[PDB]
């Protein structure tokens, strides 16, 4: 069952993408 | 109020407060979709109730 | 007799305030490609290299993104097994089904005379037919009368009762700026997508390697 | 079209043309009159 | 006046097509006749009738000046009456020719 | 003639071959009359290709040929006796030229000038679509008559499988 | 361009598509030189289909080559090549050789009549060349396409 | 066309009696002959290692064609007619040779300098072609006139 639908790839990339966007939007404006 | 990066991004999505279409608008279209939804809900109820027996669908447990 | 008189009567009235008064319309994303998350993301400052050099890069991103969007859809279709019916080359006994759906497999199996016809069509489009007009907007290479889906400011859409709504350029999902931005962003994502599918294939033979 | 499905369609048509439309027409008439 | 114009044109055309009908009933034997109207397929009649109607309504192949001599105004008036006389005679020959076919 | 009836949203004025730039009014009035009548016949042709698959006429079209033995489509041309076809053309031609039993005022309604005109463009658009559909019906039917199962679809009305 | 040669009574300025509409005088002369030259070869192609039947020219034999469209395979392609440029010597540059120099007669009232008759005979031959090429090319790949003789006229 | 190695090279008196209005015609005749010869040099080298994948005519594959002058008779004449007429459309009408992208905007000083070796590269290409089809004609008729028996000597 492991390795199906990309394995751990999509959850790792997805969680890393969410964490990166939160850190990118964390700073104050101007 | 605090200005944030995400708040500036989402700002146009919450900028149309109180904006309406004048008069009756699209209420006539909405009533047609409501009437079609009411007929559709009665159909699937009567199919489940076996008040509408269709051609070759049987409300019973199926295999595969 | 002009056949467009019914349009004005079917037009929906302008949106007002709930109280009854006229609505008050009441930011930094002005250029197509400048989107909410990164804004103007210019690490190399290409905009500072000159207006002529920046106009070159906008058309260059638009063109590169347009081929990459078509390239990504082509691989995803052929690697899935979807093929046209019949023969690709009756002289070479080359059915569509015989050609591999993979990028390297389809690049080699398609005959070079067949590849020339694809290239010459692009050359014909690039050099004579779909030429960029300096007065026109970047990427607007389709001439007038070539039957292209256009979304000008205030174009008409139609509802269930037959009423007509005019769509401004700033409308969500239907304005010109939304579709222009979505072409640029999907082009940017497919640009990284097509080169990623190339290198994953070079390493594993699978263009979408984790999937499958 | 099975007899039950035809009966349902007839019931919908009958409801519209005996209950809904006559009551609406009567309401419109007495509202414009009074 | 307007009505008489359509009556004159219709009486003229009825006499004219009857003239071709009788000679067109002579050349075939020297499938023939109204009994032959069914043997030839109706797809052929669809092509033939519309080709006839093209010169009937528009004048595709029937408005050429070669068949329109100038002649003289007095010369035209004499044969103008002769068109009706040969027109009415060739008509009456057609009904008797149609009558000759077995019918009550 | 960019400002006449028939200009519609997807294409606007459609004249790629330029068959109306150098013509006069009398040619355009004939062209619109041709387009309207081509569309009206093509609209009835699409209807006439589907209805005999469901319902036929009780009785006999000819003393020898009954209404049910006639195959649907272009094969009905040869199956129908030829002399019956000739009188059918002249009946609908009398209505075509004069207007016998085809000119009643029951039809022509008292509509709003903008509403009647909008319905006229709707009449043209349905007719323009039906002419394109008539080509597909005739192409599929006639080629299937020449070679049964030429394209693979062995039904007269391919897009409506519930009829069969 | 209604006041030009070729406007004759049966139709009269045919132009259904409108290809002559809104073009300059140079393109119409270009079209006329094309129409004339197309008719001239078409007038020479039809008789060029008949005269090899009765008369034959004297490293390939000049009597074994078939008169149909199979002729181009029998003659070597290099052999066909210096002939094509030979027609081009008289086409572009106009140095004739075939007609030497040639001084055409010009009668004032016969000039426009003879010029029109050149086009109209050429226009018919252009239509006739399509029939001759259709029957010949279709019968090579399928002998017996409702006819066997190359020329329909039976005097051969 | 005057280059520093020689002068106004005209040995046979072909520029004195001939006027200067038709002299441009000889220039296009010279430029096009050299251009044809220039593609003929690389058109003689390339078909050794690479050939087109399919056939050129029914029963005539691209592979079993001699690279030499025998390729003319190998390809059928009707196939040659389509090639010659398509070339002539570009030659006379400029159908596929009139695109503005092939006309780069060069400043004058490099512009006529770029014409000078254009005809000069074509000039040696005429004589280089003239040797190429000579060896090809002198070997197709009888094999082994010279000590070498290869189409390309390199
Ligand atoms: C220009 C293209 C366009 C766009 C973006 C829309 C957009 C819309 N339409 Mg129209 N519509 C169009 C052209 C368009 N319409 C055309 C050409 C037709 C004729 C087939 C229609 C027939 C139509 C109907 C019948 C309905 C819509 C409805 C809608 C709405 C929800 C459906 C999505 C949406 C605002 C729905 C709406 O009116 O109710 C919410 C609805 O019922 N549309
Ligand atoms: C025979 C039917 C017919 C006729 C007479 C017309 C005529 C007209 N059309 Mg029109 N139309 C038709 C059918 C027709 N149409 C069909 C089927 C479509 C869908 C593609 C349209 C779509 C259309 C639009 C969207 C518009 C028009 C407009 C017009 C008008 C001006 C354009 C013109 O110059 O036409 C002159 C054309 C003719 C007189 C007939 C030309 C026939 C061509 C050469 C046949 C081509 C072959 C065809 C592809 C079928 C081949 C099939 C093959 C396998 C045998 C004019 C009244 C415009 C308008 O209405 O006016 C403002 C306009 O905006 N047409
Ligand atoms: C005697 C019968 C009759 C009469 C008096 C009229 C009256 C008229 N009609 Mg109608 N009409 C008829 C029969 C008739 N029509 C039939 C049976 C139909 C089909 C149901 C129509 C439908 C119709 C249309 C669609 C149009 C007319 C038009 C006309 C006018 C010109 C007709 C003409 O001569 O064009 C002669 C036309 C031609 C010769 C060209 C058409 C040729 C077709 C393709 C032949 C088809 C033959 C057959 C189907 C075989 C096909 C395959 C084969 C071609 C290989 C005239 C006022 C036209 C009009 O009013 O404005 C211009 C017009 O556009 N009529
Ligand atoms: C093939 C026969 C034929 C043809 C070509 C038409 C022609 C037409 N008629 Mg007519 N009709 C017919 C049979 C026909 N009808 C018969 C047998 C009757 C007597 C029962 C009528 C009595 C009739 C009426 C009462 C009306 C028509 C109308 C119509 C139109 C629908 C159409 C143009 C209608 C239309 O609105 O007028 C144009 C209309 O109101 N027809
Ligand atoms: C190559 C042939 C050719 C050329 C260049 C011309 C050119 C000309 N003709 Mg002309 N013609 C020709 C052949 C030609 N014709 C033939 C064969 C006929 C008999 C039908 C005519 C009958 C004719 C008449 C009655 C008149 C002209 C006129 C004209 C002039 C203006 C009309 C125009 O715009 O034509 C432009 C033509 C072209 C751009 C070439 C047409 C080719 C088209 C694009 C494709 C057609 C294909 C065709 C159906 C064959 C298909 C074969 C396939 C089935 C295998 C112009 C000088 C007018 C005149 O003489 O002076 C004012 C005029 O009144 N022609
Ligand atoms: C459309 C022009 C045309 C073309 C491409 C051909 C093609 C051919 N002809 Mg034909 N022919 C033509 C018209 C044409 N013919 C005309 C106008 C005449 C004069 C009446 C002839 C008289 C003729 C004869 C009697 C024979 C040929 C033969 C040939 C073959 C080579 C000999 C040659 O050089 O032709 C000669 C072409 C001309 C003399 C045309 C010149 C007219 C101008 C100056 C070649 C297949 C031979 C053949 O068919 O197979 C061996 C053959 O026996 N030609
Ligand atoms: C296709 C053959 C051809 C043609 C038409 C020309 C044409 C021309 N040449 Mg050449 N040339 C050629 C082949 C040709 N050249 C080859 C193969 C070489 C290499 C040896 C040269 C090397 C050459 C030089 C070095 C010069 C010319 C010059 C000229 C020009 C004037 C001299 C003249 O009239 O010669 C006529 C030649 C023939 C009629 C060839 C007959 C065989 C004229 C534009 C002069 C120049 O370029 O402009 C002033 C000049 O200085 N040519
Ligand atoms: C096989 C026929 C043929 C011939 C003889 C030519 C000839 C030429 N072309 Mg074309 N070309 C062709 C086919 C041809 N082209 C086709 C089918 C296309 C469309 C894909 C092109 C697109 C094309 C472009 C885009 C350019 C040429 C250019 C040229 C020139 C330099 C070529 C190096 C030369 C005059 C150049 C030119 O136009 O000016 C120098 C150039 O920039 N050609
Ligand atoms: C959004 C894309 C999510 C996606 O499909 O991920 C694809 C992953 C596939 O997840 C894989 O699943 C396998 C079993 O099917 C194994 O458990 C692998 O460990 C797990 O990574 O699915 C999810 O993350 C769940 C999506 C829920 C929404
Ligand atoms: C039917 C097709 C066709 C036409 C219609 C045509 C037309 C012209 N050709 Mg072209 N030609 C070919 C075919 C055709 N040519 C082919 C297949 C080749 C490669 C073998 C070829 C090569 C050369 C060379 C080397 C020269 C040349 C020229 C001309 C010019 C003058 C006519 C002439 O002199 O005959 C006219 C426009 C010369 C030039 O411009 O000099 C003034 C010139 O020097 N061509």
């Amino acid at each position: 069952n492991a390795g199906d639908f990309g394995g751990y790839t999509i959850p790792i990339i997805g969680l890393g993408l969410i964490g990166a966007t939160i850190a990118l939007l964390a700073g104050p404006v101007d | 109020a605090l200005r944030t990066r995400l708040g500036e991004i989402l700002r146009p999505l919450n900028a149309e407060y109180g904006k309406v279409a004048p008069g009756w608008g699209t209420t006539s279209v909405m009533g047609v979709f409501m009437a079609l939804f009411l007929v559709f809900l009665v159909i699937i109820l009567q199919i489940y109730n076996s008040s509408i027996i269709l051609e070759n669908v049987d409300v019973d447990w199926v295999t595969v | 007799a002009k056949g467009r008189g019914w349009l004005q009567k079917a037009r929906i009235a302008d949106e007002i305030d709930v109280t009854g008064s006229q609505y008050v319309n009441v930011p930094q994303y002005d250029e197509i490609g400048v989107l909410p998350p990164l804004g103007r993301w210019d690490p190399l400052n290409i905009k500072g290299q000159g207006e002529a050099r920046y106009r070159r890069f906008v058309e260059m991103e638009i063109k590169h993104g347009r081929m990459a969007m078509a390239a990504v859809l082509g691989v995803l279709t052929t690697y899935s097994g979807i093929r046209f019916p019949g023969y690709l080359s009756k002289t070479l006994d080359l059915k569509f089904e015989d050609v591999p759906g993979t990028m390297i497999g389809s690049w080699a199996t398609v005959p070079v005379t067949g590849w020339i016809q694809i290239v010459l069509f692009v050359v014909l489009l690039e050099a004579s037919w779909w030429k960029q007009d300096p007065a026109k907007a970047p990427g607007d290479v389709v001439p007038e009368g070539v039957w292209w889906a256009r979304y000008p400011d205030g174009y008409s859409i139609f509802l269930g009762d037959g009423s007509v709504k005019t769509v401004a350029e700033d409308e969500l999902f239907l304005g010109k700026t939304w579709k222009l931005n979505a072409e640029r962003n999907n082009g940017r994502a497919a640009m990284m997508g097509i080169t990623g599918m190339y290198v994953h294939e070079l390493l594993t033979g699978n263009p979408v390697y984790p999937l499958g | 079209m099975t007899p039950s499905l035809s009966a349902f369609l007839s019931s919908v048509i009958l409801a519209v043309v005996i209950i809904v439309i006559p009551i609406g027409a009567a309401l419109v008439f007495v509202s414009t009159s009074d | 006046e307007e009505t008489f114009a359509q009556y004159r044109t219709a009486e003229l055309k009825h006499g004219r097509v009857a003239q071709l009908c009788v000679i067109g009933y002579i050349v075939p034997e020297i499938p023939n006749g109204v009994a032959a109207i069914n043997a030839i397929p109706a797809l052929g009649w669809f092509q033939m009738v519309f080709l006839i109607g093209a010169v009937d309504y528009w004048g595709f192949l029937g408005d050429f000046e070669a068949g329109k001599p100038d002649l003289a105004p007095e010369e035209l008036e004499k044969r103008k009456l002769q068109e009706l006389q040969h027109g009415r005679l060739a008509m009456l020959a057609v009904l008797e020719l149609l009558r000759h076919d077995s019918q009550n | 003639y960019e400002n006449e009836l028939g200009v519609i949203e997807p294409t606007g004025f459609f004249d790629p071959l330029g068959l109306s730039a150098n013509i006069d009014e009398e040619t355009f009035a004939q062209y619109r009359t041709a387009e309207l009548k081509h569309g009206r016949v093509a609209q009835l042709c699409v209807i006439g290709y589907v209805v005999p698959e469901i319902y036929r006429f009780p009785g006999e079209i000819a003393p020898g040929v009954a209404f049910a033995d006639i195959p649907n489509g272009v094969a009905a041309i040869n199956a129908i006796p030829s002399l019956g076809w000739l009188q059918m053309i002249f009946f609908i031609g009398a209505v075509d030229y004069w207007g016998v039993l085809g000119d009643f005022d029951i039809g022509k309604p008292k509509l709003d000038p903008d509403e009647l005109e909008k319905r006229q463009v709707q009449e043209l658009q349905h007719g323009r679509l039906a002419m394109i559909a008539t080509l597909e019906l005739l192409r599929h039917d006639s080629q299937n008559l020449v070679t049964p199962g030429f394209d693979g679809l062995d039904t007269l009305i391919t897009g409506l499988p519930f009829l069969y």
